[PDB]
């Protein structure tokens, strides 16, 4: 999971 | 927004769509190419091809279970492109590049047409 | 094999599937949650959820146009997860994390359950 | 395009  | 994003989500979705295709699950159309038949999902075909997008948004054609392609279309070129649609992988070779490019032009798959043009230009 | 791969293909396919959902094109099922209705594509739901995969591979249920979820399922939690399925983006917030995790557990969306568990553990 |  990432900060888009 | 303040969303988080799962990097591998799109790839995992496409991998699962290809597993459904392999097992012939929920396929809703047959594409006929020079008497060679290919089963697929209308939505995946529309998501990948400008031609299928136009066909299945047509009020009459959206309801067809069989689509016949132009007789000049090569079945191997279509098969390679159908595999690309479901995997992101293009089996491009000296022996098939001309048929693949001609099929991608007909199907309106602009990124495929682009790499074929570049690979052909490198060989001249 | 000796394939080349188009990096953005899977993401472009999912973006196009979400555009079809927005325009209600070729959606083939309604998911009913506490009298809130959500239209979607069966194949995308199966590709994202272990529960929908089991439902639409069932010989009788594969033919249903309406699926009713368990009444304990929260419509907002479902809506957030349906958006995630079609975009890879999860709108996870302090105010919705419990409903989102409970819905992801029911839908069998393991990666979502994992990030909810981690976000909850960080707040304790 | 890349070599996967
Ligand atoms: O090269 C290409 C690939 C491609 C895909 C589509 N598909 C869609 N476009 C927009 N909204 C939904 C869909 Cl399904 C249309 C044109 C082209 N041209
Ligand atoms: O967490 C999850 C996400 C998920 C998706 C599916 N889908 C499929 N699996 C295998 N072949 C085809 C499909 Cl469509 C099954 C289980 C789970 N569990
Ligand atoms: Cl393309
Ligand atoms: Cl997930």
């Amino acid at each position: 999971w990432v900060i888009p | 927004d303040s969303c988080i994003q799962f990097t591998r989500h799109a790839s995992d979705v496409l991998l699962n769509l290809n597993r459904l295709r392999s097992r012939d699950i929920l396929t809703d159309v047959v594409i006929v190419v020079s008497r060679e038949q290919f089963r697929a999902h209308k939505t995946v075909l529309m998501a990948c091809s400008g031609l299928f997008y136009s066909i299945f948004t047509d009020q009459l054609k959206c309801n067809l279970s069989v689509i016949n392609l132009d007789p000049e279309i090569n079945p191997e070129g279509f098969c390679i492109l159908l595999d690309f649609m479901y995997t992101s992988r293009l089996n491009l070779r000296e022996g098939n590049i001309m048929a693949v490019m001609a099929t991608a032009m007909y199907l309106q798959m602009e990124h495929v047409v682009d790499t074929c043009r570049k690979f052909i230009k490198a060989s001249e």
